[PDB]
Order: structure tokens, then sequence, then C-alpha cells
RNA sequence: CCCGCAGAAGAAGCACCGGCUAACUCCGUGCCAGCAGCCGCGGUAAUACGGAGGGUGCAAGCGUUAAUCGGAAUUACUGGGCGUAAAGCGCACGCAGGCGGUUUGUUAAGUCAGAUGUGAAAUCCCCGGGCUCAACCUGGGAACUGCAUCUGAUACUGGCAA
RNA sequence: UAGCUAGUAGGUGGGGUAACGGCUCACCUAGGCGACGAUCCCUAGCUGGUCUGAGAGGAUGACCAGCCACACUGGAACUGA
């Protein structure tokens, strides 16, 4: 079984590469009030079927571009 | 090459060798794999003087280790029965 | 058997007609080193006619406080106009680990073991004010189980 | 804007027993009717209940021993802004243990000496010591 | 106060600033000691404080007041100072420390005769 | 290290007796206790509450001659061991051995029965040892050497301790002037005048 | 390490003493000389300066300076405030953000429980062991408050549906 | 210090590397990052730890161990696992 990272399309402008931002609720260290935080990643997809606004499971792979190391699974969710 | 050696701890005129499994080009006291066990020349003729984990140490010679001439003495004065 | 204590002595003003007329002012604590302590505040125009008027407003304001067996029964905080004491039971945590005018009044109720802070104002008229209150706002396990559970081994397992 | 309707309800606890009332009344929940039911048990409260059907109505009676309330603190530490969780092992004990703690555990609400027993930890909802 | 704003926001520590600005972490600097004179202090006191005007090895010129009952600097004295101001003289942070480089001791101590340097009247 | 210095003195500051002259002469009536601390010793000084922390504390460290680095780390020794501070603090000085073999009354003092272990003189278990901070353990003897034994007045400074109190966790022979070590002592057992108390609440501030 | 031998013989200072802060008088000096961490002492009877005697504290060290934390709940998460002490925007509307009534179902992200891998060794802590004791060295354990995966729990929070 | 970036961001293809990759070229697309702080400026080896503190924290990175960087200054490659 494969660690699968879910997240919502930001931008796709970019030609069968696209950006998805996860949200992570982490626990502040100080204070203790847990704190949404974005993380942005660059994911990688071959015949790119997704649009902004599109819930996707992404995963790990090599890299595959200077920014891209995560790639497509599978989309749920689809954009309206 | 991996090796099984001593590594010299305590104090000054009153030395106290723990045997370890290290890459050879690490320190004397450098960095380690894991340590093994132990050996003490200043043992006071007590209960112990040293202490070795055999079955781990055979566990390493079968994986391509070296064991140095010291601690080779001292497997040899285990005697692996007594 | 009624173990006194002097906290401090001020020397007050009145400014009259003439020049300024001195007074002083004798804090002290009084108890019985049994959970029962009391504090009493004179002043007089001599020092030690002050220090035997405060021993007599001390030996009739005397409360009861439940000590458990030398020390506190919990941690409790005693609130009074910028004084802010907190106590702490210190479970044989030896010795009146505590400030000054609050190590007198621990030491005259019998309490032998408290860890304690002074917060806020460290005035001596309202710390000891700010203990005695905090002391008697302590309630022991046989009559908190008195109104709630109604055992001692129910509160307490 | 009434964020918070389980510190409403200490709030009317704390409250009612300031102003001597002899019963307490309050919109009716879940979560309440489920903490009412642990202050009964331990008896902090006495014979609460549940009028109504679509706007249920809980009333609890409060409890007095001489002329003073039984309930001398009711301090709510997991409001909305700022949630608190706690294991098993770090469970606080209120007032060294002779005032209970209401934790939501995944067993339901229970007080802090019974969810150690029990075994387990959760959101910890009020101090009613 | 509001949680949700010192997460926005944290608790800014207030700096401190040094006392003594002649290289901090230095416990001792050396200086030549030009114009070795002798100033007044302020309202309710009254006396000649001696005073130098020490340049320091880092390039520093500062004041520094000479303890003890009479000296001997002159104007191109290599002396040593430390910390401490006066409170009496306005802007002298510093003591010269007796009994080092070229301060001799005070004449006829007996007593605290480690602070001004002088060294345990033998006979 | 040990003072050196007119060791009645130091009884007369805390006003009690502290046993550092009780050798051969019987009992204290050359001192003027009470009296004369210092030149100014008729007064009396209001004394503050940290004065009365502070003398508490002298005068436990005065009475078995430990100097201060040494007592404070008796202290940090009492803190994390187990139980009471004040008791433990109490039960590590009657441990030192050089307390210990004025208890078992080879020496008439504290101060002459640790210059009875420099002297090479007193051994345990076979060792001689050398040093007063010596801790004894809970089963052991003590034993005077062959060599630097029946030091005559060394032998009857013994004899003294049978008018002085006959201590309850030690015994004691004078066949070979041998004794040894039971359990280690109560609060009970000790003094009982003193209290720590007030060394305990002196080193928390 | 041990044995033997002239042998008390070779071996005690430093700071402080008005208050805080344990510990005092006398002489000298007269807002001078000076002290001083702070408050402040000194202008003819200075427990504050300088000697002396006496004392207190520590001790092969003792003071001073520098530096950091503490005390300082004076950056307050634990743990503060805002009528007049410093402090509520001149007043609204509002996007991002934070928070969200009530009932059932579901999900199991938060959360909780358990396990596994890891969290180097040394330090720190506990019970021991060894150097005549101690510092020191060392055995074993705990700890490393973490992170990841797995399997559960479903009260609460979030998601989704009504 | 509020906008930054043009091999920059992505794609295809060739080359290159022990190996993935704008790592490097040609071409095509016009992107990529940023108010959960990009860019710029000043300072700084990092960690296990140490000191302080009841704790939470604050300060810190001497010695000893792990990692990194450097070897007169600025470059470059050669040999070689």
């Amino acid at each position: 079984k494969i660690r699968t990272l879910q997240g919502r399309v930001v931008s796709d402008k970019m030609e069968k590469s696209i950006v998805v931002a996860i949200e992570r609720f982490v626990k502040h260290p100080i204070y203790g009030k847990f704190i949404k935080r974005t993380t942005k990643l660059h994911v990688h997809d071959e015949n790119n079927e997704c649009g902004i606004g599109d819930v996707v499971e992404i995963r790990e792979c090599r890299p595959l571009s200077k920014t891209k190391s995560w790639t497509l699974v599978r989309v749920v969710e689809k954009a309206v | 090459m991996v090796t099984i050696r001593l590594a010299r701890h305590g104090a000054k005129k009153r030395p106290f060798y723990q045997v370890v499994v290290a890459d050879s080009r690490n320190a004397r006291n450098g960095r380690f794999i894991e340590r093994v066990g132990f050996f003490n020349p200043i043992a006071s003729e007590k209960e112990e003087g040293t202490r070795l984990d055999l079955d781990r140490i055979a566990h390493w010679v079968g994986q391509g280790a070296t064991i140095s001439d010291r601690v080779a003495a001292l497997i040899k004065e285990v005697n692996k029965a007594a | 058997e009624l173990q006194e204590k002097l906290i401090a002595v001020n020397r007050v003003s009145k400014t009259v007609k003439g020049g300024r007329i001195f007074s002083f002012t004798a804090l002290t604590v009084v108890g019985d080193g049994n959970g029962r302590v009391g504090f009493g505040y004179g002043k007089a125009r001599e020092v030690p006619a002050a220090i035997q008027k405060a021993m007599e407003k001390a030996r009739r304001n005397m409360i009861n406080v439940a000590l458990n067996n030398g020390t506190l029964q919990h941690p409790v905080k005693g609130v009074h106009t910028g004084s802010r004491v907190f106590m702490q039971p210190a479970s044989e945590g030896t010795g009146i680990i505590a400030g000054g005018a609050m190590r007198a009044v621990l030491e005259v109720a019998g309490v032998h073991n408290v860890l304690a802070k002074a917060y806020g104002s460290t005035n001596p008229i309202n710390v000891v004010r700010a203990t005695i209150d905090g002391l008697e706002n302590m309630n022991s396990p046989e009559m908190v189980a008195a109104k709630r559970g109604k055992s001692v081994e129910e509160i307490l397992g | 804007s009434m964020q918070d309707p389980i510190a409403d309800m200490l709030t009317r606890i704390r409250n009612g027993q300031a102003a001597n009332k002899a019963a307490v009344t309050m919109p009716s929940s879940k979560l309440k009717v489920a903490i009412a039911n642990v202050l009964k048990e331990e008896g902090f409260i006495e014979d609460f209940k549940v009028e109504g059907d679509t706007k249920p109505e809980l009333e609890l009676t409060l409890k007095y021993f001489q002329g003073k309330a039984v309930v001398e603190s009711i301090q709510r530490v997991s409001r909305p802004g700022l949630r608190i969780y706690k294991r098993k092992d770090e469970l606080p004990k209120v007032m060294a243990g002779l005032g209970i703690a209401v934790v939501s555990t995944s067993k339901g609400v229970m007080t802090d000496r019974a969810a150690r027993q029990a075994g387990l930890g959760g959101e910890i909802i009020c101090y009613v010591a | 106060a509001t949680v949700n704003q010192l997460v926005r926001k944290p608790r800014a520590r207030k700096v401190a600033k040094s006392n003594v600005p002649a290289l901090e972490a230095c416990p001792q600097k050396r200086g030549v000691c030009t114009r070795v004179y002798t100033t007044t202090p302020k309202k309710p006191n009254s006396a000649l404080r001696k005073v130098c005007r020490v340049r320091l090895t880092n390039g520093f010129e500062v004041t520094s007041y000479i303890g003890g009952e009479g000296h001997n600097l002159q104007e191109h004295s290599v002396i040593l100072i430390r910390g401490g101001r006066v409170k009496d003289l306005p802007g002298v942070r510093y003591h010269t420390v007796r009994g080092a480089l070229d301060c001799s001791g005070v004449k006829d101590r007996k007593q605290a005769r480690s602070k001004y340097g002088v060294k345990r009247p033998k006979a | 290290a040990r003072y050196l210095g007119p060791k009645l003195k130091l009884s007369r500051r805390e006003g009690t007796d502290l046993f550092l002259k009780s050798g051969v002469r019987a009992i204290d009536t050359k001192c003027k206790i009470e009296q004369a601390p210092g030149q100014h010793g008729a007064r009396k000084p209001r004394l503050s509450d940290y004065g009365v922390q502070l003398r508490e504390k002298q005068k436990v460290r005065r009475i078995y001659g430990v100097l201060e680095r040494q007592f404070r780390n008796y202290y940090k020794e009492a803190a994390r061991l187990k139980g009471n501070t004040g008791e433990n603090l109490l039960a590590l000085l009657e441990g030192r051995l050089d307390n210990v073999v004025y208890r078992m009354g080879f020496g008439a003092t504290r101060a002459e029965a640790r210059q009875l272990v420099s002297h090479k003189a007193i051994m345990v278990n076979g060792r001689v040892v050398n040093i007063a901070s010596y801790q004894v353990s809970p089963n052991d003897v003590v034993s005077i050497r062959e060599k630097a034994k029946k030091q005559s007045r060394v032998k009857a400074a013994l004899e003294l301790a049978e008018q002085r109190e006959k201590p309850t966790w030690l015994e004691v022979d004078a066949g070979k002037m041998e004794g040894t070590f039971k359990r280690k002592p109560e609060r009970s057992d000790l003094s009982a005048d003193i209290n720590e108390h007030l060394i305990v609440e002196l080193y928390s501030k």
C-alpha cells in the first residue's frame, strides 16, 4: 500500500503538469490551536484530465522535472 | 571493510574498551554501526571483565566483517563454553 | 500554645496644622499550629502599643482551616485586592517554601509543607488577607464528599 | 452570536448557583443532556429532565448543601477557539482529584477518573470542581 | 490576548541593550588615558571626582573613573578599564583597575586590598 | 578546610554546646557561654528570619565540621533521594566515618576522631580509608589498626563515651577497640533539638 | 599502592560588617578626602569615608568585572491587560481568515487506544558496579515528550448527504 | 525590503550523468513563486546537547560525538572505487 495524498487543484496551465494544494491541520507548537496550513505541490499527469478546483489523489514518484516529483493517481470529485 | 574492534573509553591510566562494529575508515572512538559488548582490563577480579554478544558477532562475520586481533583473543578467552 | 508572630511595622503620618503626626501600624498573625489562624492589624502612637493592640485583634479574628496532616488538601488561589497568592499542598515537599509575610501566616496555622508564590502586589497587609481567605476556601475531602458523591471512598477511589 | 452552547450551559449553572435559583432551564441538546448526566451521577446537580419535542428544554435543579452552592467553580477548558485534547496519561486531576473533569472520550462522556480506569483519553470539556 | 492573534504575530521579546558598550563580552579593555582631569558630580553631592578620558584599543573613546585616594595618571599611561558606572558623573560608565599596567595601587590601604590593588603589607 | 580555630567560640555564637571540647575536661564551666560571642556579646540581636535560617545551617555544619561546598552537595544528594529531605540530610551527616567513630567512642571529639583518620588508623572492612567523608554502608564494622592503636588517652577517650549516650544504631566491644555499624539512624534516634526545616528552607531561596 | 624514619614540625587567606544582608565600636577626617549595586552616606561626636580592635561569611581560594537565564505573571501558551494608571481604530460595510444552532445517517481527516519501525552512541534520570571516598569511569533500565505506517474506537471537531 | 523570475515554469526531442532531472541545447507552450512572507538586506555552520528554569520557555552550540563547508586568494580539471 502506498502513501496517497489528496488535495485540490489550484492551477493547470502548464501542459501535462498541475499544481495541487494540500491542507493539513497542524497543531501549533507554542499556542496549541490547530492551524490550517497549505502545501503546494507540482503534480504530473499524462492525458491531463483535470481542471481548476478539483479534488485529486496524488502519489510520490521519481523526479519528472525540476519541481515535479508527484504524479496523479485518480481524479475524484469532478469540478462543475 | 567492516570491522569489529575496540574503542578506548574510560579515564587516564584506567581504560575501558567497548567492542564495537564499525567501518574501518572511521576514527577509533568515532562513528560505529552497533555496540556489541565491552571489555575491562582493570577488572579487579570481581565478577566481570568482558562481555560479548556472540550471536550478534557471529551474525556480522557471516556478512563479511573482520574481527581485529585483540578482540579475536577475547572470543578465544570466552572459549565459547567457559 | 497560641504562637504569635509579628509581620511588619510601618510609620504612617497624618499632617496636621502644626506639623505631621507619626503613628506606627503593626501587622501580626496568631495561631495554634493546628489549623486555626487569625491576623490582626493595630495602629497606635508607640511601637509596642501597636503590636499588642494587633495581637488582641488577632486573637478574636481566628478562623478554622482544615489542613491535611501538616499540609494542604489541594492547590488553591488567593486573590485579595492586588495580591494573587497561589499555594500547593506539596506532599511532604519539605519546608514552608513561601515568601515573606506568607511564611509567617503559614507557620502559625500548622502548615509545614507548602509550595507558594505571591503574584501581583506583594504588600504585606494584602498578602496576609490573600492567604487567609485562600486557606479557608480550601475544602476537605470529607467535607466535599458531604455534598457531592456522598462517601469519601467514591470521590477518592 | 451563540457559538458555544456548552459554555452557555456552564454559565447558566454558575450564574444560577450564584443567584440562588432553585432550577435552571436552557435549550436542550444531545451533548448538554450527556454532560448533565455526568453531573447528576456525580452529585453536583439533582434531577435533570428534558421537556419538549421539537424545541426541547433541558432543565436542571441545582444543589445546595447549606447556604452555599455545590459547584464552587465550573470552568470550560476546550472552548471553540482552542480545542484541548489529552492523552490517557495526562488527563488532569482537578483540585487534587476531589473535583471531577468531564472528558469526552470515544466511549461517550465520562469523568477523568472514569476515563483513566477505562484506559483512554479524549477532549476534556470542563473542570466542574 | 486572543491566541488567534498571537499566531498571526507572536510575543515580541523586549531586546536588552548592554549597559557598558565598550566591546561586550570583554571583562576588561585597555586604553591609553588621554586627558586625566577632575570634574564635579551631580547635585546632592559635591567633590572633585577624578576621571580619565581614555581611548580604548578598539577605537572607542570613553571616560573612566579612578578609584582610591590619589593616582599617578599622566596623559599617556596605558591602563585597564572595567565596567561599573558611578551615578554621580554624567556619563562615566567605567572604572580603572587600580593595579594594572600603569595604575599603581593606592598608598596605605590596609583593608579591601584586592580592590585598589595593593600587595599585603609584608612586615 | 577544618577551620583550625578557637573551637569553643563557635559554640558561643550558636549559644548552645556543640560538643567540641569535651575531651579530657568533663564540663564547660571554663567558657563563659551565652555572654560573649565577641566584643558586643552582651547585646541581643533581633535576628531576622533569614538569620535564624542561617544560624541553623551553621549549627549543623559546625557540629559535623563540614564546610559549605561539601555541605551543599549533601543537600543536593538529600533532595534527589527518596523521602524526607531534612531527614536524609541528617542521615548523610551521620554516615561519615569521622562522625561514626566519634559516635562509637574512638574519638572524644569529632575533630579528634577525624585526626584519627589522618593517623591512617581507622579501618573499615580491612581497608584503611584516610577519608572523613566516607559514607558508611549499614552493614559494616570499623576497627582500629594495629599500628596506631592503644595510644593511651585515645583508648581513654573510649571510656569517656560510656558517660555520654550509648547510641542505638551501633555496637562496640572495646576488644581490639572494635565496633560495627547497624542500620542508618532515625530522625528520632539523633539529637532531636535541631530544626532541619530551616536548612531545607535556607537553600531554596 | 605498601613499609620505615628527624618530626607539629613544611602549609590561611580574601571579602564584608547602615538597609536589602549574616556581622560593631573607637580614632582620624569635616559636602573635603572619599564610598556607591540600589536607597543614598560625607557640611565636627560618620555603626556608610580611612585606619584599628572585634565580628560575620567563604576557604586554597576569595572578590571585582563581563556574559546568559532566573527572580521579571515586566511579551503573561501555561500566566497580564485596555472607563480614569500605557492601551478600543472616528464610525460603518465587507473579501481572505477565525468561529458556528439543532436531528439522524455516513466517513474516520482531527482526536483516542494498541502495535510495529525509528527516534545513533555519549550526556540527563533510576537501580547497581569500580577507582581508599568523591569528582570520575561503567553495566542495565527508563527517557528521548517526536515522526511514519498498520489495526481498532466514533463521544467531540471537520467532511459529505438528508 | 512587496512584487520576483527568462533556462525562468512546463512539454517534446537530441545530448549528458554511475543515476532521476532545465543537468545541458534546439523548438513549442506562457507559465512558475508570493501576504500560511517570494525577492532583497543583515546575521549565522547545523544537530545530539550544555546553562538556566518548578515547568512551559529563554539563552546557547566551548570540550566530546553525528553531519556540512573550507585548506594563501580566485578558478579549473586530472588520476581514481
